[PDB]
RNA sequence: UGACCGAUGGAGUGAGGGCAUGGGUGCUAAGGUCCAUGUCCGAGAGGAGAAGAAUCCGGACCACCGGCUAAGGUCCCGAAAUAAUUGCUAAGUUGAAACGAAGUCAAGAAUUUUGGCAUGGAUAAUACACGGGCAUAAGCAAUUUACCGAAGCCGUGGGAUAUA
C-alpha cells in the first residue's frame, strides 16, 4: 500500500509539451551550437522534463553551410571507421562530411552529444537541417529562437 | 641532403613547414634537415 | 487553498481534508488533535505568501485517525560472495494517519 | 686503469648518494673548470676519455687537473647467473658524484677556448655539466 | 658460486638498565658492558664481567670528570 | 581557557599515534566538538593533530 | 577511554600482499628478493579517477521521493558557472633523454644570462583515441564567489548491545 502521498509526476506521451523551434547558424561554432541543440531535442529547457520519454522540441536549423569551424579542423580533424575486413581502416574529414551535405555533418555532430540508447536514436530523427533559408515546414507554425540567449 | 638530429650553421638556417634547413647555394653539400 | 508546511522532519504539500501518512507520532489516541505551525508556504487561490522565519501565524490542525500504520515489509540482504557471511532481515516502517481540519 | 694499489676489503655495499657537495665545489688550483648538475658513478674509462679530449684540444700549454679519484670496487654477476649465492665478478672501480662537485679544471689558458676544451671534455661524460671560472679573473689576461 | 660467509653469534643484550633519576635496590644491575665503559663510584660495585650494581638503595648518578670518563653512583638518604 | 577542538578529517590510514591522541582529546567521529582547558599538554595534542582537527 | 594486568574455559593463525620511508642484494632492473618503521588489502562496502584489491576521499544497525559537505568537479553524453577578473599557448600542444634552432612572452647585465609556454630529437605489426562528442577555450597559470558531489555529518521514524 502507498504511504508516500506527495510524489513526483512523470511527464507521459500525453502529457508533453512539443514545440516546433528554428534556430539560424549563421556565424556560430559547430560544437557550441550543437550542444545547445541537443539539450534543446532532449528536453533540458523544460519544466517537467522526463528522463524516459520524449519531451523536448522538434528543431530546425537554417543557414547550416554557414557554420564556423575554428582552427585547422576542417581538415585537421580525422574521423576514422573500418569497413569489417582486413586492412579496412577509413578516413574522412569534416569538409567530406560538408561536401556530402550539412545535414550529415550535425546529425554526425549531434549524435555524440545525444544519449546512446533507444530514447537517443529516436530523438536524433526531431532534428531537421537545411543549408540554405528556404524550408517547406506549414501546418506546424515554427517559433523562431534567438540561439544566443540559451 | 643529410638529417640528423642536431644541425649547426655562409650557410642561413631558415624554417619551412615546421622544418628546421640549413641552405648554401653556393655549395649544395652542406644542406641539412630537421633540426 | 494550499499550504507548504513540515510534520515530522519532511514537507508536505496539505489542502483541507486531505488524509495524509507522516511518521509515526508517539503517545496518540485516535481522534487526538494535532497541531503543526511550520508552514513555510501559504498559496490562497492566487496570493503567495513565502516565509525566511517560516510564515507569521500559519496553522495547520489535524486529527489522528489510524496511530500506526506499517508499511509494506522490505527484505534487508546482506551477503559478501565466496565468503560465506550472509544474513536476511526484515523491516516495516510505521506510520500515523492524519486528517486534516483546518489550515490556517 | 685509475685505482688504488691496495684496498682493505675487495668488496663494498652500494651506498647513497644524498644531496649536494659541500667539499670541493670552488675552484682551487686554477682558473676554469666543469660542475656536475647530477648524481652518478663515474668510471674511469669515462675520466680517461675525458682528460685525453681536453688534452688533444688546447695543444700543450696550461694545466690540468682531475679532482675526483675512483676508488669503490662494483661487481656484475654474469650471463645464465641467478640471484644470490654472493656477490658477482670484479668489473673496476667507479667514483660517486653529486651535483655541484668539481671534476675538471684547467689554469694558463685564454678563456675563449678554455670553454671549448671543457665542452669537448664534458661532452664525454654521463652527467650534465656547468662551465665555472675563477671570482677574480679578469678579460684582460 | 658459493659464499665463505654466513655465521654470527647471539647478542649479548648489554646496555644501560638504570639510568640516572631512577631507583634502585641493593644487588639491582646498573649497566651492562664490555670492560668499563661507566666505572663505578659511590656504594656501586663491579662484577666480574664488568657489570656495574647498587650495593645499597637508592638514586642512580651519572657523572662525568675528567678525561671524560663516566661514574655512576648511588645517592642514598 | 576553554577551546573548543572539532575534527574535520578522518582518521583512516593516519599512524596509530595519531589516533590514540584523538581519542585521549576524546574525538571519536567525523565533524565532532569537544571543549577543553588549554593547557600545555591539551595544546600539545592539538598539535600533533593539527592536520585533521579545526579550533571553533 | 575504558580495556592494562592475574588466574582459568574455548580458539584460530604460524603460504601473506601493495604503497611510503631507511637499507642490503640485483644492473641505483623487475608487478624481483631479504629485513626495519607505518599504513591499507587480506577480513572493507560507498565517491572521483572511462573501466583497476590495497593511489585520492571515506569505516555500511534499518528506513526516508529531507538537508550539509570530502576528494574531485560545473559545454553535451553526465549533477552543478557556456560565472567574473588578469595574463600565457597557435602546437589541437593540451583537455621520455643527451643534444639542436631559439617560435614566443617576460626580467636583466655587459654579446650575454634568466626563467614561463611551446618546437625538432619521438619509432611495427586485427582499428584508433583527451572515455566519447567536441573545444582556441570547454587548454595552461592565478584569484574570488556561488553551486554539484558519498552508505561521511545533520534531520525524522524504528530497533538492538553494553557501561553508568
Ligand atoms: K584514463
Ligand atoms: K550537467
Ligand atoms: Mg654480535
Ligand atoms: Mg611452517
Ligand atoms: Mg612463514
Ligand atoms: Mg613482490
Ligand atoms: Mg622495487
Ligand atoms: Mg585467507
Ligand atoms: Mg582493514
Ligand atoms: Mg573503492
Ligand atoms: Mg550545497
Ligand atoms: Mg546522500
Ligand atoms: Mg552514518
Ligand atoms: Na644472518
Amino acid at each position: 500500500m502507498d504511504t508516500l502521498s506527495f510524489k513526483t509526476i512523470s511527464a507521459n506521451k500525453a502529457t508533453v509539451t512539443k514545440e516546433w523551434v528554428i534556430v539560424d547558424a549563421e556565424g556560430q561554432t559547430l560544437g557550441r551550437m550543437c550542444a545547445k541543440v541537443a539539450k534543446l531535442l532532449r528536453g533540458k529547457y523544460k519544466p517537467n522534463f522526463t528522463p524516459h520519454v520524449d519531451c523536448g522540441d522538434n528543431v530546425i536549423v537554417i543557414n547550416a553551410d554557414k557554420i564556423v569551424l575554428s582552427g585547422n579542423k576542417w581538415d585537421g580533424r580525422i574521423y576514422l571507421r573500418h569497413t569489417g575486413y582486413p586492412g579496412g581502416q577509413r578516413q574522412f574529414t569534416p569538409r567530406d562530411f560538408m561536401n556530402k551535405g550539412p545535414e550529415y555533418l550535425f546529425r554526425k555532430v549531434v549524435k555524440g552529444m545525444l544519449p546512446k540508447n533507444r530514447l537517443g536514436a529516436k530523438i536524433i530523427g526531431n532534428l531537421y537541417v537545411y543549408a540554405g533559408t528556404e524550408h517547406k515546414h506549414e501546418a506546424q507554425q515554427p517559433r523562431q529562437l534567438d540561439i544566443n540567449s540559451l | 641532403m643529410k638529417v640528423r638530429a642536431s644541425v649547426k650553421k655562409e650557410c642561413k638556417i631558415v624554417r619551412r613547414k615546421g622544418r628546421l634547413y640549413v641552405i648554401n647555394k653556393k655549395n649544395p653539400k652542406y644542406k641539412q634537415r630537421q633540426g | 487553498m494550499y499550504v507548504i508546511v513540515d510534520i515530522q522532519g519532511q514537507q508536505m504539500k496539505v489542502e483541507q481534508g486531505r488524509r495524509l501518512f507522516v511518521h509515526h507520532i508517539k503517545d496518540v489516541e485516535s481522534g487526538a488533535s494535532v497541531e503543526f505551525d511550520k508552514v513555510l508556504l501559504v498559496d490562497n487561490n492566487g496570493a503567495i505568501t513565502v516565509g525566511s522565519p517560516l510564515v507569521e501565524g500559519a496553522k495547520v490542525v489535524c486529527e489522528v485517525l489510524t496511530p500506526l500504520v506499517k508499511g509494506d515489509k522490505v527484505l534487508i540482504f546482506h551477503k559478501k560472495r565466496r565468503k560465506g557471511y550472509r544474513k536476511l532481515n526484515g523491516h516495516r516502517q510505521q506510520f500515523t494517519e492524519i486528517l486534516v481540519k483546518e489550515v490556517v | 686503469m685509475l685505482q688504488p694499489k691496495k684496498t682493505k676489503f675487495r668488496r663494498q655495499q652500494k651506498g647513497r648518494m644524498k644531496g649536494f657537495a659541500q667539499r670541493g665545489n670552488q675552484l682551487s688550483f686554477g682558473s676554469f673548470g666543469i660542475k656536475s648538475l647530477q648524481s652518478k658513478w663515474i668510471t674511469g674509462r669515462q675520466i680517461e676519455a675525458a682528460r685525453i679530449a681536453v688534452t688533444r684540444y688546447m695543444q700543450r700549454q696550461g694545466q690540468v687537473w682531475v679532482r675526483i679519484f675512483p676508488d669503490k670496487p662494483i661487481t656484475k654477476k654474469g650471463e645464465g647467473v641467478r640471484m644470490g649465492k654472493g656477490k658477482g665478478a670484479p668489473e673496476g672501480f667507479v667514483a660517486p658524484i653529486t651535483p655541484g662537485r668539481i671534476i675538471f679544471e684547467v689554469e694558463g689558458v685564454p678563456y675563449e677556448i678554455a670553454k671549448e676544451a671543457l665542452r669537448l671534455a664534458a661532452q664525454k661524460l654521463p652527467v650534465t655539466t656547468k662551465f665555472v671560472v675563477r671570482h677574480d679573473y679578469d678579460i684582460q689576461n | 658460486g658459493s659464499s665463505k660467509n654466513g655465521r654470527e653469534s647471539e647478542s649479548k643484550r648489554l646496555g644501560v638498565k638504570v639510568y640516572g633519576g631512577e631507583m634502585a635496590k641493593a644487588g639491582n644491575i646498573l649497566v651492562r658492558q664490555r670492560g668499563t665503559v661507566h666505572h663505578p663510584g659511590e656504594n656501586v660495585g663491579i662484577g666480574k664481567d664488568h657489570t656495574l650494581y647498587a650495593l645499597k638503595s637508592g638514586v642512580v648518578v651519572f657523572t662525568r670528570k675528567k678525561n671524560d670518563r663516566s661514574y655512576v653512583s648511588i645517592k642514598t638518604e | 581557557a576553554k577551546i573548543k577542538i572539532q575534527q574535520v578529517r578522518s582518521r583512516i590510514r593516519c599512524p596509530k599515534d595519531q589516533k590514540r591522541t584523538l581519542d585521549a582529546l576524546g574525538l571519536r567521529k567525523l565533524n565532532q566538538i569537544v571543549e577543553h582547558e588549554a593547557t600545555p599538554s591539551i595544546l600539545g595534542m592539538v598539535n600533533k593533530v593539527r592536520h585533521l582537527v579545526l579550533i571553533v
